[PDB]
RNA sequence: UUAGGCGGCCACAGCGGUGGGGUUGCCUCCCGUACCCAUCCCGAACACGGAAGAUAAGCCCACCAGCGUUCCGGGGAGUACUGGAGUGCGCGAGCCUCUGGGAAACCCGGUUCGCCGCCACC
RNA sequence: AGUGCAAGAGCAAAAGAUAGCUUGACAGUGUUCUUCCCAACGAGGAACGCUGACGCGAAAGCGUGGUCUAGCGAACCAAUU
RNA sequence: CCUGUCAAACUCCAAACUUACAGACGCCGUUUGACGCGGGGAUUCCGGUGCGCGGGGUA
C-alpha cells in the first residue's frame, strides 16, 4: 500500500494521465490517496509517475495524517479515534491505519472519503522538475522519504 | 531445406498420399467420407468423419476380414471390393451413419473400377451416397464373371492351388447373401 | 494515399511470410461456428474467396447467422455497427 | 556549394538507384591505397574516427583522402603501409535549382553517412606513424571534429 | 540382394528431330509401332516460329519391342564410354536412346506415395556398361 | 502400429548419410494382359488379373547434426531503439538523467533426424 | 516460369501448361461491405445468398467473366425488349 | 576463400507502441437515468503555437 500525492497541476498534463489520477480519486493538487500494490494499481501509478509523489508510509505517519486529514464520505466530522470506533470495524485510528497498510480494507469501505486533502508542505518540497534520485520530489520515495513529505503536509 | 525462405510442402503432400484440393471439395458436403482404398492384395473401405485433432473413422471393412464370413477366394478383385464395401456399409449403418460421399483418394475415376465397386456395395448396404450408376461395372463383372471366363481360357489354373479351378462368381452370391442378415459384427 | 482502392496499403497484411506460402490447410476453411461465438477476423493471404474489407483485419466480432456457407459476423467499426460476410478460411475462435 | 547545405542527416535515406537517375559519378579515386597486395600484417594500426554523425559529400572524401595519402609519400610511392577509407557515398543529394513550387530538387551529388565514433580511415604502418600526420591533414577537410585513434600499438 | 539389383532396359526412344513428317513411316517399320508427333516450343529464326507444330517424331519401345530393336540397333553403333549418362543411360546414332535402371523404378513413376530413387539404388555409368556389354558386344 | 488406412499441426517433420527387418500373415517391389479401363506411341503410367521370386528401392524400425529449421543457456546487451517526465547539457546537430519497456547480427554450448488423433491389426 | 496491361499481392497433384467439352460473360431478386475509416451522401464496384434455367464432373463440387485491387456516367429526350 | 560498404518505394529478423474483443480492479450510472433512441436550434468548414514523429525546402 502506497501513499499517492499529486504534486503537479492539470494544465498541460495528458488527458489520459489526468483521467487516471481522477480514477484514483485525486482531483486537485496536494490531494492524497492510499493505493494497494496490485498489478492493476501498479500500472496506474507508473503512468502517473511524473506528476505525483508516492511510497509506503509508516504506521505512525499514516496515523498522523489519517487523524489530521481524513474525512467522512460526507460532512465536516473529525475522524478521531472515537469517530473511527463509533463508525468503523476498528477501535481506533491506529487500528484503521494498520488495516489500510496491510490492505485489508479501504477508506471507502469504512465510510471515509477516498481522499486525504493535505496541506501545502511546510518548508516547501524538493521541486516538481526533478525526481527523487535527482533531488526532486517526483516519483517513488523512501518510507522515510514519503513520511517527511506527508508529515510536512500534515 | 535450402534456406529460411524455402517452402516445405505439407507432410501428406510430401508422402504423396493426400490430395488437399480434392479433400477440401470433399469436406464441403459436410457429410461422412466413404474412403475407398486399395493394395496389391487387399481393398479397404472406411467411413470417416471430421475431428478436432484429425479424422475419426466410425466404421470400416477390410477385404481380409472378409473370409471371417466364409471368403475362400483372393481379396484383390472386383467381387472382393464390392463385398468389403457392403460389409463396411453395414457396420456403417449400425454406427448410425446414413449418408456419405465417395473419397477415392489418388485413384482414378475409371468406369467399373474397384473403388466404384466399393461404392456400389456401400450403397446397397443402405448408405445414401451421391453417385452415378453408369460409371459402375455391370453386376456380372462385380460378381467376378470376367475372371471365371478368363479361367475358361484355362490350360493352367488361374488360381495357384487356392480354391476351385474354374473359380466361382457363385461363391460371391453366397457371401453377399450371407451379409444381408444377422451375423456378428454387423 | 495516392489511390483509394480496397487494397491500398495492404502490401503487408495481405502477404504471407515465405514459409506460410502456398495453399492453406482445409481443416480451418471448414471449421463450424455457432451464433454468439467470438471470432478473430484475419484474411488468409493464400485463400482468394470469402474475404472481407482489409480494414477490418484484426477485428473480433460475433457470429450471428450465416449466408450460404459464409458467415455473417457483427463488428463495430469505431462507433458504427457493421455486419461482415466472411468464410471460415478467414476466421479463428477467440480464446 | 557549402557543406552547410548537406552535412546534416535530417532527410530520409535516399539511395534506391532503381528510382533515381542522373546521379553524378563519385570523385573518390581509390579506397585501397598503399600495398594492397599485402594483408593487414602490420604492427601498428591507426584510425580516423569521426566524432559526430554527419553526411560527407564525395567531394570532401576525395580531398580528405588525397591530402592524407598524397602526404603518406613521406614513405614513398611504393612505401610499406596500407590505407583504407571504409565508407562509400550512398546517400544521393539534391538541390532545388518556379520558387517553392514543385521544389523536389534534382540529383547534384552523393554523400556518405557516418555515425559519430565510426572510423572513416584506417591505415596500417610499422613503427613509423607519419600517418598520424596524414590524418591531421585529413580531418582538416571533412566537417566533423575527429579523433586519431591507435589500435594495435603499445609501442609508445 | 541381387536379382532385384541387376539392371534392365526400360524403354528405348527412337526419334528423328527434323525441322518441320514423312519420316514417321520409316520409324514405324524400324520399330514396329506408331510414332508420335514432336511439337516445338518457342519462336525461332529457322522459320520455326510456330509453337504447336509437327517437327519430328519419336517412339518409346518397352520389353521385347525394345530388345528386338536393339538387337540390330546396337550392332549399327560402335561408340561407348563418355557417351554414357551419369544415371547409366546412353544415346547413339536419327537418334536411339536407351534408358536403363533397376527393378524398383515404378516407385518413382506411380501416382500414389511415389518417391525418388535413392542415389545408392541408382544405376552408375559403369554398372551400366557391364550389363549391356554383357549382351552381344564390347564397351569403349 | 513385426511393416497398414484416414488425418491434425504443416521443416522440431527439410536436405544428406549409416545399420536392421519379412519361415504362415501385411505393405511393396514383383509376375502378367481375357476382361472394365488406358497411352495424341508405348499394360511406363492409368486399370484390371494374379503370387514364381525378393527384402535390393519404397516403406517400417534404430541411429548420425555436416547443411536447413525450432526452442533454450551463457555472452553480445539492459547495448540499439523506445511510451512518459525534466528551468539537465550542447552554438547547433544532438546528448543526458529519472520512469516504464526492450531488439537484431554474431560467437560458444545444449535441443531438433517430428509430435499427436481416429480406425484397423499376433 | 506462367497467369492480357501499372504496381503490390495470390497461385504447383494449381489460379500455370496441354487436350477435350462447354457458353455461368445466363434471367430474376436480394443480403452485406465498399464508394464515403470513424460518420450522412448518388452512380459505379465487390463479396455472399436465394429463385429459375443451364455447363462440366463419378461425385463432393466448380461456373454470379478474366486470380485480386483501375477500364467509368444523373435527370430530361431518342431508339430498342 | 579473404576483404570494404548500403536501402522511403529490400527483409532471414524485430521492438517500444497503436489497436479488436473478453475478464478483473478502478471510476461511473440506476431520485444527478448513465449507455442508447427520436426530434428542435445552432455555430462552424481563413486557424495558430509548443513538444514528439514527420515529407519538401540551403534556409
Ligand atoms: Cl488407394
Ligand atoms: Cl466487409
Ligand atoms: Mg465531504
Ligand atoms: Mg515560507
Ligand atoms: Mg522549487
Ligand atoms: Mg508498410
Ligand atoms: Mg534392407
Ligand atoms: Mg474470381
Ligand atoms: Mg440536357
Ligand atoms: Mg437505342
Ligand atoms: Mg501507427
Ligand atoms: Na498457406
Ligand atoms: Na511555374
Ligand atoms: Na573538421
Ligand atoms: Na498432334
Ligand atoms: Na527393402
Ligand atoms: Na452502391
Amino acid at each position: 500500500m502506497h501513499a499517492l500525492v499529486q504534486l503537479r497541476g492539470e494544465v498541460n498534463m495528458h488527458t489520459d494521465i489526468q483521467d487516471t489520477l481522477e480514477m484514483l480519486n485525486i482531483h486537485h493538487v496536494n490531494h492524497c490517496t492510499l493505493v494497494p500494490e496490485t498489478d492493476a494499481y501498479r500500472g496506474m501509478v507508473a503512468k502517473v509517475n511524473d506528476f505525483v509523489a508516492f511510497g509506503e508510509p509508516s504506521q505512525e505517519t499514516l496515523e498522523t495524517v489519517l487523524a489530521t486529514r481524513a474525512e467522512p464520505l460526507e460532512g465536516d466530522a473529525d475522524v478521531d479515534d472515537e469517530w473511527v470506533a463509533e463508525h468503523t470495524d476498528y477501535d481506533d485510528i491506529s487500528g484503521l491505519a494498520f488495516a489500510l497498510l496491510s490492505e485489508e480494507t479501504t477508506l471507502r469501505e469504512q465510510g471515509l472519503s477516498p481522499t486525504l486533502r493535505l496541506h501545502p508542505p511546510r518548508g516547501g518540497h524538493d521541486g516538481v522538475k526533478h525526481p527523487v534520485k535527482e533531488g526532486g520530489q517526483l516519483g517513488k520515495h523512501d518510507t522515510e522519504g514519503i513520511d517527511d513529505l506527508l508529515e510536512a503536509m500534515r | 531445406a535450402t534456406g529460411p525462405r524455402y517452402k516445405v510442402p505439407m507432410r501428406r503432400r510430401r508422402e504423396a498420399r493426400t490430395d488437399y484440393h480434392q479433400r477440401l471439395r470433399l469436406l464441403k458436403s459436410g457429410k461422412p467420407r466413404l474412403v475407398a482404398r486399395k493394395s496389391n492384395k487387399h481393398v479397404r473401405a472406411q467411413l470417416v468423419t471430421l475431428g478436432p485433432n484429425g479424422d475419426d473413422t466410425l466404421a470400416s471393412a477390410h477385404s481380409s476380414d472378409l473370409a471371417e464370413y466364409g471368403w475362400e477366394a483372393p481379396t484383390g478383385n472386383m467381387p472382393s471390393a464390392y463385398l468389403t464395401g457392403l460389409l463396411a456399409g453395414l457396420r456403417a449403418q449400425e454406427a448410425g451413419v446414413e449418408e456419405a460421399v465417395l473419397d477415392i483418394g489418388l485413384n482414378s475415376p475409371t468406369p467399373g473400377s474397384k473403388v466404384f465397386a466399393i461404392q456400389e456395395g456401400a450403397i446397397d448396404a443402405g448408405l445414401d451416397i451421391p453417385h452415378n450408376d453408369d460409371v459402375l461395372a455391370d453386376w456380372q463383372r462385380t460378381r467376378g464373371a470376367h475372371i471365371a471366363e478368363y479361367d475358361e481360357q484355362l490350360e493352367e489354373p488361374l488360381y495357384s492351388g487356392d480354391f476351385d479351378a474354374a473359380d466361382l462368381p457363385e461363391h460371391f452370391d453366397e457371401l453377399r447373401e450371407t451379409l444381408l442378415d444377422g451375423d456378428i459384427e454387423l | 494515399p495516392s489511390s483509394n482502392g480496397p487494397l491500398e496499403g495492404t502490401r503487408g497484411k495481405l502477404k504471407n511470410k515465405p514459409r506460410d506460402r502456398g495453399t492453406s490447410p482445409p481443416q480451418r476453411a471448414v471449421e463450424e461456428f455457432d451464433d454468439g461465438e467470438k471470432v478473430h477476423l484475419k484474411i488468409d493471404p493464400s485463400v482468394p474467396n470469402g474475404r472481407f474489407h482489409p480494414r477490418f483485419d484484426g477485428q473480433t466480432g460475433t457470429v450471428e447467422g450465416k449466408q450460404g456457407d459464409a458467415y455473417k459476423v457483427d463488428i463495430v467499426d469505431g462507433g458504427k455497427e457493421k455486419t461482415i460476410i466472411v468464410t471460415a478460411a478467414h476466421l479463428r475462435r477467440q480464446e | 556549394k557549402p557543406g552547410a547545405m548537406y552535412r546534416n542527416s535530417s532527410k530520409p535515406a535516399y539511395t534506391r538507384r532503381e528510382y533515381i537517375s542522373g546521379i553524378p559519378g563519385k570523385k573518390i579515386a581509390q579506397f585501397d591505397m598503399g600495398n594492397n597486395g599485402a594483408g593487414p600484417t602490420y604492427p601498428a594500426q591507426v584510425e580516423l574516427v569521426v566524432e559526430k554523425p554527419v553526411q560527407i559529400r564525395h567531394n570532401a572524401l576525395e580531398a580528405a583522402r588525397v591530402a592524407a595519402n598524397r602526404y603518406v609519400q613521406n614513405s614513398g610511392a611504393a612505401a610499406n603501409y596500407k590505407f583504407r577509407i571504409r565508407k562509400f557515398p550512398f546517400h544521393v543529394i539534391r538541390e532545388n535549382k518556379d520558387g517553392m513550387r514543385a521544389p523536389f530538387g534534382k540529383p547534384v551529388g552523393t554523400a556518405a553517412r557516418v555515425h559519430g565514433a565510426n572510423h572513416i580511415f584506417i591505415a596500417w604502418v610499422n613503427p613509423d606513424p607519419n600517418v598520424e600526420e596524414a590524418w591531421r591533414r585529413a580531418k582538416m577537410k571533412v566537417t566533423p571534429t575527429i579523433n586519431i585513434d591507435s589500435s594495435p600499438a603499445g609501442n609508445a | 540382394f541381387h536379382e532385384m539389383r541387376e539392371p534392365r532396359i526400360e524403354k528405348v526412344v527412337v526419334h528423328m528431330g527434323i525441322g518441320h513428317a514423312n519420316a514417321e513411316d520409316i520409324l514405324g517399320e524400324i520399330t514396329g509401332q506408331m510414332p508420335v508427333r514432336t511439337k516445338a516450343k518457342r519462336t525461332v529464326g529457322e522459320f520455326d516460329i510456330r509453337e504447336g507444330d509437327p517437327i519430328g517424331a519419336k517412339v518409346t519401345l518397352r520389353d521385347e519391342m525394345a530388345e528386338e530393336f536393339l538387337q540390330t540397333a546396337l550392332p549399327l553403333a560402335e561408340l561407348a564410354t563418355s557417351q554414357f549418362d551419369d544415371t547409366g543411360n546412353f544415346s547413339f546414332g536419327l537418334d536411339v536412346t536407351v534408358n536403363l535402371v533397376r527393378p524398383g523404378y515404378r516407385v518413382a513413376k506411380r501416382d500414389k506415395a511415389s518417391r525418388s530413387i535413392p542415389t545408392k539404388h541408382r544405376l552408375n555409368p559403369a554398372d551400366a556398361v557391364a550389363f549391356i556389354e554383357s549382351t552381344y558386344d564390347v564397351e569403349v
